[PDB]
């Protein structure tokens, strides 16, 4: 059962600053600012059909669009690009590119320097804006939620996604592979199910991820490959829907099917509470692994049956972090939280009752 | 006497078809200017292609964005000047001497306006008036004025 989409949103994505964000519809592409709430364009129903996917590039003018949902007037194989400060009386001469693929695309990601299209099983490099040539070309296991990140640090060309073996991620540095060569992929075991949610860090130094369990979200350093940090979001399985770090790497965003987003501490991981059985100091050699686990420092609550992306808001002042919630149900959510722990909604909005005020 | 070939293929002038009232479509399936000059023999001149130069509405244009419009560099670009001149002789009186987004929508490959395209025979880029409304049936050439732009 296709869920039919909430008011008509079938994907959501934050660009690469988490500043913006855009929404596909069955009516077209929307544009938002995050901080402030803000609509800055829209592609209508007559321009694009209903859109599957939409990937922004930074702020610019650059839209990678795949047709979807109930009435696309553009293929689900095709990613096409949209120039909106091209000039054109014909919405057609502001689609200035075409890539056609064999199957449907899964995800778009995009980067100063390099767009990426993610299939079932595989995923393309190409060299974006200028001239794209097809760079890259991986083999994956069964992804079919295109599960893939993309760093988006000018100094580190690190791609993301769902290794050959099951919980593990396949991790690719782009600028150390010659073009046309395999460049192995290293591989980290991070869950024993399959992954749901992978995410870098603006450096490209540390990748998070979560399995289709949802109850851990497990951090690596992504030279050492080693274990940095294992975090619990709750005893009880859930679908993780989006996991996000600050713009500092000091925390790390995860929303999820229990209409609940958790933030945690990554940086100062103290503020990050700890089990009650931690303090009840090492009785008998088979409790472990719950006592040494993580919790949420913060967390608070968004509609339950909307899937929603987070992400960080930016920084207010010296010790109040923001987290902003987009929910599929048209609803905008942003949250204050401290390092002792307090989580207050600041701002609530629904994002798709935003007009553009053409009053001014 | 002149002999300059000019094409229009399947323009289909639907007027008051529908773009609400007089639609009036140029619809141009091809507007290729065949030759003008002296020169009778196909060489593109510019204003499949679709070129709905004329799209109407109630008060728009557009262009069809061909890889090259402006090819001038055959006999006399001004020797269409020149038969305008003997037009407004031979015809005595000659009077005429939403938003529009009336785009030239066309990344040219070009090779006074003639002039200047004789002495350089890409090379130009494409107007994007969008929402400009500089012309006025008179103030073509006045938004045709707007700004200032050059290529190569």
């Amino acid at each position: 059962m296709t869920q039919q989409p909430l008011r008509g949103v079938t994907s959501l994505r934050f660009n690469q600053d988490q500043s913006c964000f855009c929404c596909a519809m069955e009516t077209g592409v929307r544009i938002y600012n995050v901080e402030p709430l803000m609509e800055k364009g829209h592609l209508d129903h007559e321009q694009v059909g209903s859109m599957g996917l939409v990937e922004m590039l930074h702020r610019s003018n650059l839209l990678a669009l795949v047709g979807g949902g109930s009435s696309p007037k553009f293929s689900e194989i095709s990613v096409l690009i949209w120039d909106d400060a091209r000039e054109g009386k014909d919405s057609k001469e502001k689609l200035v590119l075409e890539f056609t693929f064999t199957k449907p695309v899964l995800s778009v990601r995009m980067r100063h320097d390099k767009i990426v299209i993610v299939l079932k099983n595989r995923i393309y490099v190409y060299s974006f804006p200028d001239n794209p040539r097809k760079l890259f070309e991986f083999d994956t296991r069964d992804n079919p939620k295109g599960l893939c990140d993309l760093c988006p640090s000018l100094e580190k060309q690190l791609l993301v996604f769902p290794g050959h073996k099951c919980g593990s991620l396949q991790l690719v540095d782009l600028a150390s592979t010659k073009p046309g060569t395999s460049s192995a992929p290293f591989t980290i075991n991070a869950h024993q199910s399959d992954i749901a949610c992978v995410s870098l860090n603006q450096p490209g130094t540390v990748v998070a991820s979560a399995s289709q369990k949802g109850t851990l979200i497990r951090l690596f350093d992504t030279q050492s490959k080693e274990k940095l940090v294992e975090l619990r979001r709750g005893t009880d399985p859930a679908t993780l829907y989006c996991i996000n770090f600050s713009h500092d790497s000091s925390f790390l965003c995860a929303s999820s099917d229990k209409g609940t987003v958790h933030i945690f501490a990554l940086k100062d991981t103290r503020l990050n509470r700890r089990s009650a059985l931690a303090r009840v100091g090492k009785v008998g050699p088979m409790i472990g692994q719950y006592v040494d686990s993580q919790w949420s420092l913060a967390s608070f609550t968004v509609p339950a049956e909307s899937a929603c992306i987070c992400a960080f808001g930016r920084n207010t002042s010296k010790n109040v972090n923001s987290v902003i919630a987009i929910c599929v149900d048209g609803t905008f959510h942003k949250y204050v939280f401290t390092p002792d722990g307090n989580c207050n909604r600041e701002a609530f909005d629904v994002y798709l009752d935003i007009c553009d005020d053409d009053d001014f | 006497h002149v002999l300059m070939e000019i094409q229009l293929s399947k323009v289909s002038f639907q007027h008051e078809v529908y773009r609400p009232l007089s639609r009036q479509v140029f619809i141009v399936q091809e507007l290729e200017v065949r030759d003008r000059l002296a020169s009778s023999q196909i060489n593109k001149f510019l204003y499949s292609n679709m070129l709905t130069i004329k799209a109407l509405h109630v008060c728009c244009l557009r262009v069809s964005l061909m890889p090259l419009r402006l090819n001038v560099d055959q006999d006399a670009l001004f020797f269409l000047k020149d038969f305008f001149t003997s037009l407004v002789a031979g015809i005595n009186p000659v009077v005429p001497g939403r938003e529009f987004r009336f785009t030239s929508e066309v990344p040219i490959w070009l090779d006074t306006f003639a002039g200047l395209l004789i002495g350089l025979a890409s090379e130009l880029k494409l107007k994007r008036l969008c929402c400009r409304h500089g012309l006025l049936g008179v103030d073509k050439v006045l938004g045709y004025a707007l700004n200032e732009w050059l290529q190569d």
